[PDB]
RNA sequence: CUUUCU
RNA sequence: CCUGGUCCACCCGUGACGCUGAGGCGCGAAAGCGUGGGGAGCAAACCGGAUUAGAUACCCGGGUAGUCCACGCCCUAAACGAUGCGCGCUAGGUCUCUGGGUCUCCUGGGGGCCGAAGCUAACGCGUUAAGCGCGCCGCCUGGGGAGUACGGCCGCAAGGC
RNA sequence: UAGCGCCGGCCAACUCCGUGCCAGCAGCCGCGGUAAUACGGAGGGCGCGAGCGUUACCCGGAUUCACUGGGCGUAAAGGGCGUGUAGGCGGCCUGGGGCGUCCCAUGUGAAAGACCACGGCUCAACCGUGGGGGAGCGUGGGAUACGCUCAGGCUAGACG
């Protein structure tokens, strides 16, 4: 079976971007969709949009990009240098909204499931609450 | 009890000058005038490109030596600028700066720290009236720092705050030369002080 | 202009029937304080010579570390082969906290203030890379800004 | 300069083993061969000439490099139809690289033509008469469009990329824009500037670069007629 | 074929 | 003759019934053990020849257990891909085995080789992962002492765990 | 009154003499078999200083039991394979519950110690006063994204 859909999803996005796919697929579910809106804000990816492969619902995902390098490997810079599964199951992750840590000094975010919806930490922390730290992203 | 011993040494091991003797300090004999360099047989041999420890142990071994001071006493003053708030650099040298034997020493009072130190030590000197002859009090802020009615007839603290006659003081001090008194204003900051000395050396040093 | 500080120099070997053939190994940092650090690998028959081609090679392959106030934007770990090197930014008065290697890089990059720690492989020249490797990853939240722009 | 009926040549072109990032300049196989897409090839050649207007009307040097045997001539003429230099042969590792030595070949061939010429001309055993005779040889066998190059060049101009990794690669080391006329079997990400087009076959080579060494000219107040080069056509 | 040690 | 696994096509039925798995139970090469049978060839041990300084060996001639069958036991191994199982994800190229197709190619299952990205100390691995992830089991924590001692459990014994 | 340790590298501090794989040093690597900065003394030096050094033990260094934070093709490390119990883990949509989880208030969290501030003894050590922090648990109120639970639905896993 598919034992964790959400680290399925970032490991999906991580595994496209590493090879500069412009698009990317990952079989569709509202928690999943909520958590690229937040993709999406914090500007991590372009975006994604709900299609129907092989008559089931997924989610394109469009990446993106630095741009083109120098020298050799011109291959781009990263938007998403990191993304990391936390909380998983049969090993879940909850904090306090004081124990919501500050990924990477501030320049990276988390994204917290909060009985509030699933916020970032800024998000979090600013309507003063803690939930499952579902992953780093920097 | 303190150092005690061939002090200009200290000052051509340290290659820097040390003022640990006030006068002739400035004349030309303080040795680093024409033998800048290290005591013992080898003062001459070339120097081996000295090693990360060796830099920071000397930097210390410099700054200490100058306010001539034990390790113990020196490290928990550290340790202490190191707990308090702001640039630990700062607030150790501002606590160095705050021992009255040093303020004594900073006030033409006396010739050189040591000397003061000795002037503390025999009473000569006052905190805000009452007498303290522990040179490593705390001077702070506001406290004015006079002499011993008693000893302000002696030649010593004559001819020392005869010369002081003219000469200006650090400004986060000043002194009435008249009543022999001075007054600690503010704790002197980094910039206020000119020592030979990189502090964050002092404070790497502390780190291993 | 720029400093220069030689972190090892090492002997090494080579055999031929007849003897031990030796050819010594220099590694260099280079930086001008200000935000330029340089890291250069030179092998020569004689150590001078080494030394030299190691500067050279150092110059001609810098960095630009995104100082500010003395620190780093943001904590790194970067593993180069079985080296890792941690870099943790640190406030004013902390002093540089590194391993000599680490350091010498560090200070010459310009960097007054930082929390550093060598996880596995302690060997400098891999270490050594990897430090310079870790800033040449560190970003600003201008450029984390640039990035997600669009 | 330009047209879009290129399709009387260049176009399509390589069996099938492609290099799957080439991707997007293909249009599909038929009978077997892909089909590199013209409009694209277009696309790149504006974006691509135009970097080269720029770059000519600057007076800036242009290194083409072409070792393929299937343009290895209209490398040299193209390359000499402009004050243009050009590897024709074999490209020596460095050349890019390691400059300021392959530099010292250049200054040896020079040095040479003299003493063929001075007073020594018939001096020493023919022997070294003889061997110097071979130093030239050899020496003009490879540096006679590398011969200009006075420093490193500004950009290149490489035939095929893949054929030519090398030479690319030195460039890439010392962010030496790179251009080509390259197609199905190479990496295009490795291409600054791209023509993707027929890598191999002159009836396309030809008309490319001389279209880009026109488009030098045209730029760079010769206003040349028409290249010597379409005589190797046949 | 076998064909030890230093 | 009896019977297990397995793959493909159609997408027809059930509707999360799933994955892993401490114990348990079972299977488990060879050699070995018990009872009975068999015994051509081969062959530990053994009996001889030769070689050798010696030859308790290698070579040559014989040769018993055994190798074979049955029923029962033993349970180990370089029991190896020295690589636990399941699922998802990440270029291709080439050869091959088997199924389907509109069958000079596409497509599913399997066996190989070269390889993108990536990983790795290196060697190498690379959609048959040693890459990117999640789940569950097992296991490691310097060498020798030592798979030994002691205790327990299993075995007819050898011996195993 | 000034002593004690150290000066091959880790590690700050180098020379002469004596000895000659001896006598000895030694934490590890090692040093000593006639030029020893490594033994013994001396001169000189480095570090601490009424202390200095040793031994012992604990934490550290040791991400070397790895939750933070490690690993198992060849380094130590995949179980000989399967079937399978307990247990661990669980696809998509919706509804109820609100156990986990998050939030607020409140009680408790003694004093001492720790932290900050000011103060007392000439300073400090020591001590006094005041203030702030504090996981955990109790009670009440709230939230429901995720996990659990219950119910309903689904076909993309699985089975047929
Ligand atoms: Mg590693
Ligand atoms: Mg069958
Ligand atoms: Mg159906
Ligand atoms: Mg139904
Ligand atoms: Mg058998
Ligand atoms: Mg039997
Ligand atoms: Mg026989
Ligand atoms: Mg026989
Ligand atoms: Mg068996
Ligand atoms: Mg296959
Ligand atoms: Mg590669
Ligand atoms: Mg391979
Ligand atoms: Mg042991
Ligand atoms: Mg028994
Ligand atoms: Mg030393
Ligand atoms: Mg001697
Ligand atoms: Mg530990
Ligand atoms: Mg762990
Ligand atoms: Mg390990
Ligand atoms: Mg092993
Ligand atoms: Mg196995
Ligand atoms: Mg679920
Ligand atoms: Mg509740
Ligand atoms: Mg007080
Ligand atoms: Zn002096």
């Amino acid at each position: 079976m598919l034992t964790d859909p959400i680290a399925d999803m970032l490991t999906r996005i991580r595994n496209a971007t590493r090879v500069y796919k412009e698009s990317t697929d990952v079989p569709a579910s509202r928690f999943k969709e909520e958590i690229l809106r937040i993709l999406a804000r914090e500007g991590f990816i372009k975006g994604y949009e709900r299609v129907d492969v092989d008559g089931k619902p997924y989610l394109r995902v469009y990446l993106k990009y630095g741009p083109r390098r120098q020298g050799p490997d011109p291959r781009p810079e990263q938007v998403i240098h990191h993304i990391r599964r936390i909380s998983k199951p049969g090993r879940r992750v909850y904090v306090g909204v004081k124990e919501i840590p500050r990924v990477r000094r501030g320049l990276g975010i988390a994204i917290l499931s909060t009985s509030k919806g699933v916020l970032t930490d800024r998000e979090a922390r600013k309507l003063g609450v803690g939930g499952e730290l579902i992953c780093e992203v920097w | 009890g303190r150092y005690i011993g061939p002090v200009c040494r200290l000052c051509r091991r340290e290659g820097v000058k040390l003022y640990l003797k006030g006068e002739r300090c400035y004349s030309p004999k303080c040795a680093m005038e024409r033998r800048p360099y290290p005591p013992g047989q080898h003062g001459q041999k070339r120097a081996r490109r000295p090693s990360d420890y060796a830099v920071r142990l000397r930097e210390k071994q410099k700054l200490r030596r100058i306010y001539g001071i034990s390790e113990r006493q020196f490290r928990n003053l550290f340790e202490e600028a190191s707990k308090k708030k702001g640039v630990t650099g700062s607030v150790f040298l501002g606590l160095l700066e705050s021992r009255l034997d040093n303020v004594v020493y900073r006030l033409g009072f006396a010739v050189s720290r040591r000397q003061a130190r000795q002037l503390v030590r025999h009473g000569h000197i006052t905190v805000n009236g009452r007498r303290v002859d522990l040179p490593s009090y705390r001077v702070r802020p506001g406290d004015e720092i006079a002499v011993a009615e008693k000893s302000r007839n002696l030649e010593l603290i004559r001819q020392n705050l005869e010369a002081m006659k003219g000469r200006k003081v650090g400004p986060w001090l000043s002194l009435d030369v008249e009543g022999m008194k001075g007054k600690f204003l503010r704790l002197p900051d980094r910039e206020d002080l000119a020592l030979p000395v990189q502090e964050n050396l002092v404070i790497e040093f502390y780190s291993r | 202009d720029f400093e220069e500080k030689m972190i090892l120099i090492r002997r090494t070997a080579r055999m031929q029937a007849g003897g031990r053939r030796f050819r010594f190994g220099a590694l260099v940092v280079v930086g001008d304080r200000q935000g330029r650090v340089g890291l250069g690998f030179g092998k020569a028959p004689e150590v001078p010579l080494a030394v030299q081609k190691a500067g050279y090679y150092a110059r001609r392959n810098m960095v630009e570390v995104p100082l500010q106030n003395g620190t780093i934007p943001h904590e790194i770990e970067v593993e180069f082969g079985a080296s890792k090197i941690v870099l943790k930014p640190a406030a004013p008065g902390t002093g540089v906290i590194a391993g000599a290697v680490p350091r010498a890089i560090l200070e010459l990059a310009g960097v007054t203030d930082i929390l550093t720690k060598e996880l596995g492989s302690r060997n400098p020249i891999n270490i050594a890379y990897a430090t310079m490797e870790a800033l040449r990853q560190l970003r600003t939240k201008a450029d984390v800004e640039r990035l997600r722009k669009g | 300069v330009k047209e879009l009926l290129e399709a009387g040549v260049h176009f399509g072109h390589e069996r099938k083993r492609w290099n799957p990032k080439f991707a997007r300049y293909i249009y599909a196989e038929r009978n077997g061969i892909h089909i590199i897409d013209l409009q694209k090839t277009m696309e790149e050649l504006e974006r691509t000439f135009r970097f080269i207007e720029d770059l000519a009307m600057r007076g800036g040097t242009i290194l083409f490099v072409g070792t393929k045997k299937q343009a290895q001539d209209i490398v040299r003429m193209e390359a000499e139809r402009a004050g243009m230099p050009y590897v024709n042969q074999r490209w020596l590792g460095g050349m890019l690289t390691n400059f300021k030595t392959i530099s010292q070949r250049v200054h040896r061939l020079e040095e040479l033509e003299a003493l063929f010429a001075s007073p020594e001309i018939e001096e020493r055993p023919k022997k070294e008469q003889v061997r110097l005779k071979h130093e030239l040889e050899r020496l003009q066998k490879y540096l006679s469009g590398f011969r200009l190059l006075k420093r490193l060049p500004d950009a290149i101009f490489v035939v095929d990329p893949t054929k030519e990794a090398i030479a690319v690669r030195e460039a890439r080391k010392l962010f030496i824009p790179v251009i080509a006329l390259a197609d199905t079997d190479s990496d295009p990400d490795l291409v600054d500037y791209i023509i993707p087009g027929n890598d191999d076959a002159i009836r396309s080579i030809q008309l490319i670069l001389s279209r880009a060494v026109d488009l030098i000219i045209q730029a760079r107040g010769g206003v040349v007629e028409p290249s010597p080069s379409y005589a190797l056509v046949q």
